[PDB]
């Protein structure tokens, strides 16, 4: 299995676009977060499946598959949420009718900090001109890194050297090769900055029960 | 539910 169509792969694992079927509207406390937990529990199961679709992943042991999705859900969570704002300065593309503007996230008591580091580590991305398949390495990588032992090494190490390879063929220097690599791995340290951030915020939503009873998400938020 | 996901298709 070479690089390309590794990468080839991950894109076959690529979740379906979600909706929450929310006619359009005007935000408040209880609808956005009401939005925002809805769409985070559709977006679990399809995170699942997305997974199980990663080359080798279900050849590791059932404690490993566990523990590398209850750590990183957020985190991959939120680089689809940054990709799909990408093309949309000033906006989080959470779905296609859950689109969010800098000021409404005023709305919800500590969200405007998320929204920004949100918006900030876009406009990172779009700076650097991210591609798609490197969205979809990088991504899959989030979940490989967010620690059969070996079988993991060994599977991280083939996103890793698919990642290198799209960095290859985009024909750049071989400095820039290497500026280019380290500038989109060093950005996941904020996709994961801002995660700890969104769960503890989220963690903090439930404990007061202003969030509906999702299952999924519940689940995972807890540990 | 993580795991039941995990085990079916
Ligand atoms: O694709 C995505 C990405 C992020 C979220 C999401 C929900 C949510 C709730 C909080 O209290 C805080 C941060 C959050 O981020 C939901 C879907």
């Amino acid at each position: 299995l070479s690089p390309e169509q590794l990468v080839l792969t991950l894109l076959e694992a690529e979740p379906p676009h979600v909706l929450i079927s929310r006619p359009s509207a005007p935000f408040t406390e209880a609808s956005m977060m009401m939005s925002l937990t809805k769409l985070a529990d559709k977006e679990l199961v399809h995170m699942i499946s997305w997974a199980k679709k990663i080359p080798g992943f279900v050849e590791l042991s059932l404690f490993d598959q566990v523990r590398l999705l209850e750590s990183c859900w957020m985190e991959v969570l939120m680089m689809g949420l940054m990709w799909r704002s990408i093309d949309h300065p000033g906006k989080l593309i959470f779905a296609p009718d859950l689109v969010l503007d800098r000021d409404e996230g005023k709305c919800v008591e500590g969200i405007l900090e998320i929204f920004d580091m949100l918006l900030a580590t876009t406009s990172r991305f779009r700076e650097l001109k991210l591609q798609h398949k490197e969205y979809l390495c990088v991504k899959a990588m989030i979940l490989l890194n967010s620690s059969s032992s070996r079988k993991l090494a060994h599977l991280l190490n083939a996103v890793t050297d698919a990642l290198v390879w799209v960095i290859a063929k985009s024909g750049i220097s071989s400095q820039q090769q290497s500026m280019r690599l380290a500038n989109l791995l060093m950005l996941l340290s904020h996709v994961r900055h801002a995660s700890n951030k969104g769960m503890e915020h989220l963690l903090n939503m439930k404990c007061k029960n202003v969030v509906p009873v999702y299952d999924l998400l519940l689940e995972m938020l807890n540990a | 539910k993580l795991v039941q996901l995990l085990t079916t298709t």
